[PDB]
Order: C-alpha cells, then sequence, then structure tokens
RNA sequence: UUAGGCGGCCACAGCGGUGGGGUUGCCUCCCGUACCCAUCCCGAACACGGAAGAUAAGCCCACCAGCGUUCCAGGGAGUACUGGAGUGCGCGAGCCUCUGGGAAAUCCGGUUCGCCGCCACC
RNA sequence: AGUGCAAGAGCAAAAGAUGACUUGACAGUGUUCUUCCCAACGAGGAACGCUGACGCGAAAGCGUGGUCUAGCGAACCAAUU
RNA sequence: CCUGUCAAACUCCAAACUUACAGACGCUGUUUGACGCGGGGAUUCCGGUGCGCGGGGU
C-alpha cells in the first residue's frame, strides 16, 4: 500500500476470518476437520477435507434446513446447534468420514458453548472426533431446559412468533429420535 | 438513514492519574462500579523507577451508569471547542473522558471479521457538539 | 571464510525479499510426498524448524520414507550420497 | 546441415570446447563432419566457434569431397557411387549428398566414418587468429565461402 | 604525495564511513560558485569541462583547479559577474597508505578522492554569450591541475 | 453465491473514492442478561437469549486510477554489463572486433480497483 | 518495538507483551546432517524419530531449554549414581 | 518543491554466468565390462607462469 516494501496480509487475514497459526495445527492431524461456525441467526456444521485448490467440504448442514425434519424453533440456540451437529455428522457417516478434528475458527472455547455442542452432536452421529467432556454444557442445557426456565419467568412470551409460550426441550427429542432413526431422508 | 447515524455514548471513562492508591474509594462512590488500578511503563527519575505498580485507578461506564454518572458530571464543566477530539470525544475535569459513536461501532470492536469505520461512518467534532449540547447544556 | 558456523554465508539465502515476509501459508507446509518423487530442496526463511544444512539448498532429491513428520530425501553431495531429513515446508515438487 | 572443419590445435583450447569436437568426432585437424542444424547441435557449433570453420556446402561440394575423403565405418575401401550403391540406401553420391544435405540420414547410418580428413588447404586458408568478417577463416561460412575451404581442402 | 599514488580505479570501492574513521576532512571549499541564487536555465551559454579518462581526482586537486578556475572568472568578472559555475563531483572514495614492513600492510587513512568515469562533466559553467570565452579559459587553467586530458564543451551555446 | 461458510494463489487482491441493495429469506448492525460463559472495572469484548427496528456501518453488487503493485507496447537500448576467441589498438589505466547472451533508472501509452476451487442456497 | 549478549537472519490474532499454570532444562535408545563441501577423521553441536513418564490445552497440538548460527575438552586416576 | 553527488561490510531492481535434477541429441559401455564395489602398491602435501576475476600493497 506504501511502497514496494509493505507486506500485505493474506487475504483472509485481512478480511479476519482465517486463523492461519491455528489452521497449520488444526491440518496437522490429517483428519477431516469439523468446521462449527455461528451466525446471528442460524449455526453451521460443515466436514471440509484438504484439497489441490482449496478446501472441500465432503458433508454439510445448516440450522435453516433442521425444518426439513420438523423444526419449528428458532435457529441460534443450543439445541439448534447439537441438531445441526448431528444432522451434519450423520451425512459424514454416509459420505464416508469416519473422523474428524472440531475447527471452531475465531470463536471461543468457552465451556458449554455452541460450538462444543455442535461437536456433540457430530460425535453422537457417529464420528471419532477428539473432545472432553467436561467442556461441553451438561445434557439439559442441550436439550433447551435453560430457555424454558427462562421463560418460566414469563408475564411476557418470549419467543414473538407462537411456536409455544412456555417452550418445548420435548421437541428436540422428537427431532434427535427422528434424526437417530435409520430411515431419515439425508 | 438517521436512526442508525445518531450519536451515542459508548463509554465515560473517569480516571484519577495520581503517582503511587487510596483515591479508589471516591471513584467508586461517585460512579457506581468498582475502580482498576494502572500500572506504568518506562523508569523514570521522579522516583518512578519501578516498572508495573499502582500509579492511577480508572473506571469505564457504560449504558446507564454513563449517563447517570453525566448528568452530575457534565454540570461540572464548561464545555469547550477545543476541549473536543476530532473523532469527536471530549475530555473534562480528576479527569472524565467520553467516547461517543454511532450504531455500528461493533464493527470494529468484535472478533470475527472485524472492520475499521469509514471516515463518512466517523463521528465529527460538530456531529458530537451538537448531540450533546442537543441534551442538557451549551457549547463554545 | 573468517568463521566456520552453518549459518555462514548464508546472508542472501536465508533472506525473504520484504513482500515474502511474514508467516508462511500452511499449504505446502501440510504438502504429502510419496516415495520415489523427485523434490527441490529451498529453505523457507519464514519458518524455523524442519530445516536442512543450507549447503543444500537448490539441491533435487528424491523422497525415500521419513521419520516422524519430517521427510527422508535423497541426494547426491558432489559424489557422495546422503540423507536430509526436512519438512514439507522447504520442499516443492519438481515439474 | 554444416560442414564442420577443425582449423586450430588441442593444445590450449578449454576441455569443454575440446570434448565437444570430440563429441562431434572430429579428433584432428583438418578433420570434418556433417552436423544437422538442431538446437542441441547449434549450442555445440557456437562453443567450438573459434577453433573451426563452419558452413553449408553446396551439392556439388559435397559430393567432391565425400568421393575424396569419405571413408568406411573400417577399412581403406574407396567410396565412389558403386560402393555407395552396394552399401548405402542410395544409387549414387548424389544421391547420399542430397541426403545428407536434408538430412535425412546420416554418414554412420550408412556405415560410413562420421569424419572427412581432410588435406590441407592448397594455397593456404586465411588464418586462424580472425573470423571471416576480418578476413579470417574462422567461423561461420558462406556457401561460396564453405566451398572454396572444403574445395582447398579436397 | 604524487597523485601516481592513487589516481587509478584499481581498488575496491571503500566509502562506507560506518566502518572508517579519521577520514580527513575535504579540502574543497564551495561546489557552487558565482550568483547561486540564479537559475542555470537563465543563462544563454552552458559549457562543460569534461574527463576524457576514467580516474580518481584527490581532493586537493578537486581544490587547486576549482580556484584557478573561479579565481579566474572573479577576475575577469567581478566578485559578482553574471554566472555560476558547478562542481558536481564529490570525494566519496577513501585513501589509505601503508606508512613493519608488507606485515599487516593494511594502510591507514589519509585521503579521499572523486571518482570520475570517462566522459563525464566535472565542471559545468554557465554564463552570457559576452563571457564564453572567460570560462574557456578558467577551465583550460582547471585542466591542467588534475590527471586526465579534458575537454572543455559548449553544451547549450549556438552564438558561433 | 438477492448479501453465506471453508479455502487456494497471497497487493493484478493494497491505499483512497463514487453509486446501488434487503417484510416473515441470507449476512449484519440491532435488542437484551435467567441461564453456560465473561471483564485484574465495564453483557465493550467474550458467551448466551432473542427479533422492535435499519440498510447508516460492515458485507455483496456496479464503477473511478490519484498513490502503491502486476504485466504488456514503444523509447531509453542491443546501451550498461557479460561467457568464448584475436600477433586488433593503446606508454599505460584501458579499448576495439568477431561470436553467444543481455539489463536497471526513467519517459510515454495500455493493463490492474483480484483470479480460481469446494459446499450450501429462489 | 521487543525478542539476555557480535553480526546477519526469523517473528504481529506471534517467536513480542501481560496474566496464570507448569518443570520437556525429563530417562532410555536411535536416524541423519554437521564438525571434516567435494572426500577419510574424534569430542562437541544440531535436525528429526521412537520407547517410557509427564506439563499445558476443548482439541488438533506444543514442549528433546533460550527464535537461529558462538558459550567447549581424550585416555589414565578419583569422587559420585 | 527545486538542484549536486555515493556504497566491500546498502538494495525497489538485476544480468552474463555457475549450479541440482530430468528428458532429448551427441559420445561412451555391454568379447576393449563402462558406472560401481572390494583389496595390494605407491608417489605427493617447497611449485611456477599466462589469461580472466580478484584482496593487500606507491
Ligand atoms: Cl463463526
Ligand atoms: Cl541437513
Ligand atoms: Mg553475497
Ligand atoms: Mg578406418
Ligand atoms: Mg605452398
Ligand atoms: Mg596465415
Ligand atoms: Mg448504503
Ligand atoms: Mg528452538
Ligand atoms: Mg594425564
Ligand atoms: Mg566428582
Ligand atoms: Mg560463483
Ligand atoms: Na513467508
Ligand atoms: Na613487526
Ligand atoms: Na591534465
Ligand atoms: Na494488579
Ligand atoms: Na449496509
Ligand atoms: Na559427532
Amino acid at each position: 500500500a506504501t511502497g514496494p516494501r509493505y507486506k500485505v496480509p493474506m487475504r483472509r487475514r485481512r478480511e479476519a476470518r482465517t486463523d492461519y497459526h491455528q489452521r497449520l495445527r488444526l491440518l496437522k492431524s490429517g483428519k477431516p476437520r469439523l468446521v462449527a461456525r455461528k451466525s446471528n441467526k442460524h449455526v453451521r456444521a460443515q466436514l471440509v477435507t484438504l484439497g489441490p485448490n482449496g478446501d472441500d467440504t465432503l458433508a454439510s448442514a445448516h440450522s435453516s434446513d433442521l425444518a426439513e425434519y420438523g423444526w419449528e424453533a428458532p435457529t441460534g440456540n443450543m439445541p439448534s446447534a447439537y441438531l445441526t451437529g448431528l444432522l451434519a455428522g450423520l451425512r459424514a457417516q454416509e459420505a464416508g468420514v469416519e473422523e474428524a478434528v472440531l475447527d471452531i475458527g475465531l470463536n471461543s472455547p468457552t465451556p458449554g458453548s455452541k460450538v462444543f455442542a455442535i461437536q456433540e452432536g457430530a460425535i453422537d452421529a457417529g464420528l471419532d472426533i477428539p473432545h472432553n467432556d467436561d467442556v461441553l454444557a451438561d445434557w439439559q442445557r442441550t436439550r433447551g431446559a435453560h430457555i424454558a426456565e427462562y421463560d418460566e419467568q414469563l408475564e411476557e412470551p418470549l419467543y414473538s412468533g407462537d411456536f409455544d409460550a412456555a417452550d418445548l426441550p420435548e421437541h428436540f427429542d422428537e427431532l434427535r429420535e427422528t434424526l437417530l432413526d435409520g430411515d431419515i431422508e439425508l | 438513514f438517521h436512526e442508525m447515524r445518531e450519536p451515542r455514548i459508548e463509554k465515560v471513562v473517569v480516571h484519577m492519574g495520581i503517582g503511587h492508591a487510596n483515591a479508589e474509594d471516591i471513584l467508586g462512590e461517585i460512579t457506581g462500579q468498582m475502580p482498576v488500578r494502572t500500572k506504568a511503563k518506562r523508569t523514570v527519575g521522579e522516583f518512578d523507577i519501578r516498572e508495573g505498580d499502582p500509579i492511577g485507578a480508572k473506571v469505564t461506564l457504560r449504558d446507564e451508569m454513563a449517563e447517570e454518572f453525566l448528568q452530575t458530571a457534565l454540570p461540572l464543566a464548561e464545555l469547550a471547542t477545543s476541549q473536543f477530539d476530532d473523532t469527536g470525544n471530549f475530555s473534562f475535569g480528576l479527569d472524565v473522558t467520553v467516547n461517543l459513536v454511532r450504531p455500528g461501532y461493533r464493527v470494529a470492536k468484535r472478533d470475527k471479521a472485524s472492520r475499521s469505520i469509514p471516515t463518512k461512518h466517523r463521528l465529527n467534532p460538530a456531529d458530537a457538539v451538537a448531540f450533546i449540547e442537543s441534551t442538557y447544556d451549551v457549547e463554545v | 571464510p573468517s568463521s566456520n558456523g552453518p549459518l555462514e554465508g548464508t546472508r542472501g539465502k536465508l533472506k525473504n525479499k520484504p513482500r515474502d515476509r511474514g508467516t508462511s501459508p500452511p499449504q505446502r507446509a501440510v504438502e504429502e510426498f510419496d516415495d520415489g518423487e523427485k523434490v527441490h530442496l529451498k529453505i523457507d526463511p519464514s519458518v524455523p524448524n524442519g530445516r536442512f544444512h543450507p549447503r543444500f539448498d537448490g539441491q533435487t532429491g528424491t523422497v525415500e520414507g521419513k521419520q516422524g513428520d519430517a521427510y527422508k530425501v535423497d541426494i547426491v553431495d558432489g559424489g557422495k550420497e546422503k540423507t536430509i531429513i526436512v519438512t514439507a515446508a522447504h520442499l516443492r515438487r519438481q515439474e | 546441415m554444416h560442414a564442420l572443419v577443425q582449423l586450430r590445435g588441442e593444445v590450449n583450447m578449454h576441455t569443454d570446447i575440446q570434448d565437444t569436437l570430440e563429441m562431434l568426432n572430429i579428433h584432428h585437424v583438418n578433420h570434418c563432419t556433417l552436423v544437422p542444424e538442431t538446437d542441441a547441435y547449434r549450442g555445440m557449433v557456437a562453443k567450438v566457434n573459434d577453433f573451426v570453420a563452419f558452413g553449408e556446402p553446396s551439392q556439388e561440394t559435397l559430393e567432391t569431397v565425400l568421393a575424396t575423403r569419405a571413408e568406411p565405418l573400417e577399412g581403406d575401401a574407396d567410396v565412389d557411387d558403386e560402393w555407395v550403391a552396394e552399401h548405402t540406401d542410395y544409387d549414387d553420391i548424389s544421391g547420399l549428398a542430397f541426403a545428407l544435405l536434408s538430412e535425412e540420414t546420416t554418414l554412420r547410418e550408412q556405415g560410413l566414418s562420421p569424419t572427412l580428413r581432410l588435406h590441407p588447404p592448397r594455397g593456404g586458408h586465411d588464418g586462424v587468429k580472425h573470423p571471416v568478417k576480418e578476413g579470417g577463416q574462422l567461423g561461420k561460412h558462406d556457401t561460396e565461402g564453405i566451398d572454396d575451404l572444403l574445395e582447398a581442402m579436397r | 604525495k604524487p597523485a601516481s599514488m592513487y589516481r587509478d580505479i584499481d581498488k575496491p570501492a571503500y566509502t562506507r564511513r560506518e566502518y572508517i574513521t579519521g577520514i580527513p576532512g575535504s579540502k574543497i571549499a564551495q561546489h557552487k560558485m558565482g550568483r547561486k541564487q540564479k537559475d542555470a536555465d537563465d543563462y544563454p551559454v552552458q559549457i562543460s569541462l569534461i574527463v576524457e579518462e576514467t580516474v580518481q581526482l584527490r581532493h586537493g586537486s578537486l581544490e587547486a583547479s576549482r580556484l584557478s578556475a573561479n579565481r579566474h572568472l572573479i577576475k575577469e568578472l567581478g566578485e559578482e559577474g553574471d554566472y555560476k559555475m558547478t562542481l558536481r563531483k564529490f570525494p566519496h572514495q577513501v585513501l589509505r597508505e601503508n606508512k613493519d614492513g608488507m606485515r599487516a600492510a593494511f594502510g591507514k587513512i589519509v585521503g579521499t578522492a572523486a571518482r570520475v568515469q570517462a566522459g563525464e562533466q566535472l565542471f559545468t559553467a554557465y554564463c552570457n554569450v559576452e563571457d564564453a570565452e572567460h570560462v574557456k579559459e578558467a577551465f583550460r587553467r582547471a585542466y591542467n591541475k588534475i590527471t586526465p586530458s579534458c575537454r572543455i564543451k559548449v553544451e547549450r551555446g549556438e552564438e558561433l
């Protein structure tokens, strides 16, 4: 920018999207990466492998295509994250993928966070992924219990649109149950 | 167009650069929350050789804690034109700094895909003077 | 030479042109080679580890197995056969 | 196709240059060889440029030199039309010469020594201290220029 | 010391002052002479003294030749004559002398010289058509004090 | 790709600037602290929960060359330098011829305001 | 800028700074390069492994002392495990 | 802004050229066995000159 000697960062470094030091360490495993990414409204999970001209996504799942199986609730929460990971993991199993390493990009390794929920989901789908149980949220929170108890302090419905008043972690069970089922159109 | 352009107060940093403390107490009572010790860099002949060591204290106020402070803080000073920053800030007074900005400032403060706020979307001294002056006081 | 260390007279060969300065892309550090493949040896100034003796920069050897994550490349220094332990970060496929 | 004649001896000449002449089958002064105009051969003659005389000879000239100085791979045997006919893929010297010039074959392929051992130049040459453009005998020659030399070294 | 000792360019460039101490000051008093407040473009005539052979000119020679040239211009045009002369080269090359015999021979620092390639302008004067023969004379005296043979060349000037 | 995610090359992509774009869609800004989690002080950030509002930021789309960069034409220049050769020239430092290669600065006019891969998606 | 010390090199979501934790400055044994280009030659050094035991991290992973090139010493004898 | 100069321990640039590997042609080798391996025996470790490139030195 300033002259011939000036050093411009790699594109994905300028864009502040890729941590190259972390990426290298991730790629050292030789295993595919379980790319956990969040959005204000959604949660995405991708099984990415290394390629000659760029990364290859062999399987993925977005919290939006969760409804295709019977999801009527919001898509930016814990239950949403787990289910999106499970869905991605199941699609991964179908593609011949057996193992992966969790890539959380620029997100923080906070205990009980959504990226670990995505991780738990993928693991339950059948994927062997290096993990740590006491960094994952306790089962109830993954179900969405923390949100129901929050709506218990009602007076005004937590959800604007009508999914339900007191919310349903039971809906989470129905969906998980639907995915763990052998049939399911992946 | 206007709603996402009208200024706001991001933080009010009240600090007392002493030089060696017992002053934390007053900042706590005048602000409403806990103070923070302030270390220093580089050795100085004025018996300030110790690198990392208490010298001052500060408090960063946000939202109500900031407004509820300024309501009784601003009336204690005579704001001037020169007393204003180029980004639209101002410091008066025990120091009291007020950081002003527009709605989408988080774009430059977040971890993922951060970006620096374009000059057009940056606050101006004039635009700052107006907003504050337009709230219980006078300019010049 | 006034000294006989490994880095003697390496000012040029072990220095990056100002624009190539900074952490190198991970892609080439994770590249995989097969036994028999011809590889060019060239130290990447930005990558500290996995290097070889600077005297061998410019050699083109044959990958003949590996040791840990590093590769075992066979070269011929003058008339002598040598085995060089080196990582992918300092290797490039011939052709 | 160019005709190469060594005009300067081995003493004091670079070893890599001497080895180039040997790869081109010339091992003595006044020894001539025929070389196809390829990139590979072009580099070789350029390297030998200062101790040689070269250029494309005319059909006639080649025929005169082939008749007079060509030899079998082994032995004394004169290489005349009959010899050419009874041992080569051609009917006479002219056919062989034409083939050589059009780079369709080589002296070896036809059972002939790759070297034409010439005689010293009758009337002497133009000197081995300067190139043709300076009045000497070294370097690239005109077809007429090469012919004059080859015919004088008949 | 004779110039025969230093006139040739048979040594590496030796100018790095960060590795060389005790370098004698330059005897060259000025590089810009005459009316330095005026521009070269304000003159119709521009004559340069050109060096014909590549050489090294010691700072003592630059001063002597420059002096004998400008001193003339002053005498013929006055201490404020309408002209301006420039010595464009600076003595960058440091000189040594091995002043024990050939043991630890690396010489001590004794002076400085300017490396001038053949065909270069050592001096360039700017004057009016009237004073053209005066600057040609200053240069004649100037080339008698430097090692090489020179050419007095009239660049901008065709009142000939 | 009517705004997404992971990348490869790592400025041809930088710097700077102009215009355009979003009712249950996307990304955001945005709203908000019971929870998981968090600030040596601040739900600012990090984390979690969420849609009343907005396209002003970001982002995506279209474009401008003033600066920086890439490449190309013409000029500089077959100049500077140079591998091989010479009973060529020069008191000499050095130069010249033949042969095989061949710049840099700079000027002028173009080019360049990224290209490409995988996945997902009215 | 800083990164203990020459010089040159390397480094920016770090190899630098701050904070916290920790003792891999670990035992055993190798492969290879260097010392000694080519081309034989010891001590020493380094790179890269494995076996064992650990530290930290969500994890990939990192740690065979200090970002890299100086900081080193045979046999006999003694002390020590 | 303009104007005057430089670098063995400077570099936004940048040759000729040297060099690793591979293919091609050439040359060479398969009764003259190359390339390579193993073993016996040395001599040698005062060198000099020309040319090109040098560093020191009048
Ligand atoms: Cl994300
Ligand atoms: Cl090595
Ligand atoms: Mg060098
Ligand atoms: Mg015979
Ligand atoms: Mg006679
Ligand atoms: Mg003669
Ligand atoms: Mg807009
Ligand atoms: Mg280290
Ligand atoms: Mg003893
Ligand atoms: Mg002891
Ligand atoms: Mg060399
Ligand atoms: Na690099
Ligand atoms: Na002495
Ligand atoms: Na003279
Ligand atoms: Na403290
Ligand atoms: Na916008
Ligand atoms: Na050793």
